[PDB]
This record gives structure tokens, sequence and C-alpha cells, in this order.
């Protein structure tokens, strides 16, 4: 199961908008005109087909279990702010949470070459 | 890795 942060629990969940913000299709019609359940932003309600969000099935299953924010709403899970540079907020490849590079421990200055996952998704050591 | 910027470009 996906672990939730205390501040994510019992935060309000916005009314979901039942069409995709990318293609304007409902859950009945993604871009291939096939049914596909939407993922919806807990802050603004904006939704997306996982295919339109470019999420894998594995990531989709994970983000559906969490209080997810859309691309525009995403705030840093550490400092809780947005900041002014979008190329400074990494999105976790395991849970899609955002973290500013400077809010990582230790801070990052340079982009990872491959996947990046947050400290929440890294398992505890033996 | 992905950022808010890259996600915007990828999905926009
Ligand atoms: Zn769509
Ligand atoms: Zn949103
Ligand atoms: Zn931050
Ligand atoms: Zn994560």
């Amino acid at each position: 199961h996906m672990l939730e942060l205390p501040h994510e629990k019992d935060k309000p969940v916005a009314e979901p908008i039942p069409i995709c913000s990318f293609c304007l299709g409902t859950k009945e019609q993604n871009r291939e005109k096939k049914p596909e359940e939407l993922i919806s932003c807990a802050d603004c309600g904006n939704s997306g087909h996982p295919s339109c969000l470019k999420f894998s099935p594995e990531l989709t299953v994970r983000v559906k279990a969490l209080r997810w924010q859309c691309i525009e709403c995403k705030t840093c899970s550490s400092c809780r702010d947005q900041g002014k540079n979008a190329d400074n907020m990494l999105f976790c490849d395991s849970c899609d949470r955002g973290f500013h590079m400077e809010c990582c421990d230790p801070p990052l200055t340079r982009m990872p070459k491959g996947m990046w996952i947050c400290q929440i998704c890294r398992p505890r050591k033996k | 890795a992905r950022t808010k910027q890259t996600a915007r470009k990828s999905t926009g």
C-alpha cells in the first residue's frame, strides 16, 4: 500500500471534474476513444486520463491511492510551496509527489539521469 | 527524471 503523509490525510479533496483537462473526453473516451478512468486533482478537481498524463499503468495504480495534485497544483512535499521555477520541482517516479531540488536531503543541483524517487518511496534499510 | 516543466511539455 502507498504511505500517506499526515498533512495529506484529512486535507479537503476538491470536487473532481469528470472530463480530462487534456483531451476533454469523459471516462468513456480517451484519445483512442476507449474507456479509461480519470485521475483527479485533490486541490482543483482537474482530471486527466492516465494515458493523457503519460503515466504507466504501475504509476497510475500508485497515484490513485494517494492525495494527488495536478501538474499546475503540485506543491513541494517538504516545504509546501510552489516556488517560481518549474524546472526545479522534481516529480517522483514512484508516487508523483513534487520536491524542490533544494528541498531534497541532501539538496540536488543537477538533474538525475534516470528515474528519481523521493525519500518516502525509498524503503528502509536493514 | 521529470520536473513540473518537463511534465508540462510532455503532456501539453
Ligand atoms: Zn484525456
Ligand atoms: Zn489541480
Ligand atoms: Zn520545497
Ligand atoms: Zn515518491
